[PDB]
């Protein structure tokens, strides 16, 4: 999972942080480092690696203190600018939880 | 507990309201929080989005036995839960579920036929 989350209670603002990996989220079932914007960073395939050829945009409201901690699952774009744009996103949690 | 469809609005001691007032959830008039005392703590909770609002003290206390259901008498727009106790303590619970249309001769409010005699009873019920 790569999901915006927050360094706070989560508006789940999602963004694709876009630093290029040779694309293995595009290598995956049907049915390297260019430091270029990667296409799409939000959840799905990623990879621990294809995580780590990508880096955040600073320009969103929220920024991690850890400088792209590097772990897709752990997500949590740390929350720098709430009650604003970077909109809002929710989940079945937010539904029930 | 006996459950009801509304948020917890601005109680609006006076100055008749139900301006939009999110608190979108289910406020539930119920026998306090212990399900024992004649007190009705009005159980509010979303599985909903109440625009991050409650306006309820985890549920709303009620002083029993003088509680009457004012239908939304002193009519404004659609439903609220209009609990008029002293006409001061008045506790309004924001209309969220608007069902069977606004109907006359129950609440004169947007959601009544179910919830009216539900709110009627639960305030006038023995339990």
């Amino acid at each position: 999972t790569v999901i915006g989350i927050r360094g706070s209670d989560q508006a789940i603002p999602k963004f694709q942080m876009n630093c290029y990996a040779k694309e293995d989220a595009f290598s995956y079932p049907r049915m390297k480092y260019s430091s270029k914007p990667y296409k799409v960073d939000n959840m799905t395939r990623i990879l621990p690696q294809q995580s780590r050829y990508i880096s955040f945009i600073k320009d969103d409201r929220f920024v991690p203190v850890r400088k792209f901690k590097g772990n897709n699952g752990v997500v949590v774009l740390r929350d720098r600018e709430p009650k604003e744009p970077v909109a809002l996103i929710e989940t079945v949690r937010q539904m029930k939880d | 507990v006996i459950k009801f469809r509304a948020g917890v609005c601005e109680y609006n001691e006076d100055s008749r309201l139900c301006t939009p007032i999110p608190v979108q959830g289910e406020i539930e008039i119920k026998p306090n929080e212990e399900e024992e005392l004649g007190f009705w703590d009005f159980e509010w909770r979303p599985t909903e989005k109440p625009v991050g609002r409650e306006l309820d003290p985890i549920s709303l206390i009620l002083i029993p036995g003088e509680t009457m259901w004012v239908p939304i008498k002193s009519s404004k727009s659609g439903r609220i839960f209009a609990l008029v106790f002293s006409s001061n303590e008045r506790y309004f619970f924001w209309l969220q579920e608007k069902n069977s249309g606004n109907l006359p001769l129950n609440e004169l409010s947007a959601k009544d036929k179910e919830i009216y005699n539900k709110m009627i009873g639960v305030l006038n019920n023995s339990s």
